[PDB]
């Protein structure tokens, strides 16, 4: 608390998003799949948009 | 990331109106939008007699 | 396609396979042979990606041909700076 | 445009430039030859904008011809204000 006084916050819309997605038990395992495949190439990622 | 490059044909620090006070007030404040305005303007001010 | 013949698993089996949208794994299997097996795997890959990258051979009169997507030389480069596209759009020209 | 020949880029490469759309920078080029080179850069740019100043050709039978502006003689002003368009319509004439 001491550290975070005027540093950015986030809004509870994303808190909200974030901790639902998080907490999603029905995640399908597509994203799992292309997360895996793509695999942090940008000319992966960029021929995929 | 610790000295501002400024280069010397444009003028230095120690020549130049607005100096690294007012550079330090406005990145390492936060208070608000309109305050920090106001405030910034009580800084414009001349110290000639 | 003459003489090897069909893959039908078995091992050999043979390496392009150019069929499109096969239901032949599954399908009869049925089950596979007593054969040792290594690949197998990796030579149906191999040509399965070829019987879907041969397999688009039409689709092509709706391309919109790809191009450099990113920055790059575009050997000249000294009258005319350089940019990419981001596939966004529906290439379907039609 | 003729003859001198046809810009191949070289660096001549011929002043006005009279075509439209053109896919030839990008292209091959590929690439440039051995030249001494600098300007280029200034004779393409000033053939370029003539090229498109000139590729307007047609949309002036779209036109709804250019106006005043803003407020200027307009050379009698003594029995008439002057006000002029600030083009926000869009301009077909149909």
């Amino acid at each position: 608390t001491q550290l975070g006084l005027g540093r950015h916050t986030m809004t509870p819309a994303t808190i909200k998003a974030v901790k639902d997605t998080f907490e999603d038990r029905a995640y399908p395992t597509i994203f799992y799949m292309l997360e895996a495949v793509i695999h942090g190439n940008e000319r992966n990622f960029c021929a995929l948009l | 990331k610790m000295v501002p490059p400024i280069p010397p044909f444009l003028g230095a620090n120690h020549h130049a109106t607005i100096r690294q006070p007012v550079a330090y007030h406005v990145t390492h404040s936060k208070s608000d939008f309109n305050t920090l305005t106001y405030s910034l303007l009580g800084g414009y001010f001349k110290f000639t007699p | 396609s003459n003489p090897t013949t069909f893959s039908v698993e078995a091992i050999a089996a043979y390496t392009p396979v150019a069929l499109i949208r096969l239901l032949n794994a599954s399908g009869p299997l049925q089950p596979g042979h007593r054969v040792d097996i290594a690949d197998a795997r990796s030579i149906y890959t191999v040509g399965a990606a070829a019987s879907a990258a041969r397999a688009r051979a039409n689709h092509n009169a709706n391309t919109i041909r790809r191009t450099a997507m990113f920055a790059e030389t575009d050997p000249m480069t000294w009258l005319r700076p350089t940019v990419g596209l981001r596939r966004t759009f529906n290439p379907r020209i039609i």
